[PDB]
């Protein structure tokens, strides 16, 4: 995948959590992206290895 | 006058969703 620039594997899954408006991305404890809002349906998805 | 600020003065860091987590 390659969102808004942000390259990666893994796979794409709905999602249950409710970003801000002002937030793009979503971090975990390692400091990996986790979650990410699609840029033009505007929903949440989860990011797994 | 003066007055005392317990725990007010508190903002966001970072632009990024961190949940069940405790950051330093």
């Amino acid at each position: 995948f390659n969102f808004n620039g942000l390259t990666g594997t893994g796979v794409l899954t709905e999602s249950n959590k409710k970003f801000l408006p002002f937030q793009q991305f979503g971090r975990d404890i390692a400091d990996t992206t986790d979650a990410v809002r699609d840029p033009q349906t505007l929903e949440i998805l989860d990011i797994t290895p | 006058a003066y007055t005392n600020s317990f725990t007010r003065g508190v903002y966001y860091p970072d632009k990024v969703f961190r949940s069940s987590v405790l950051h330093s």
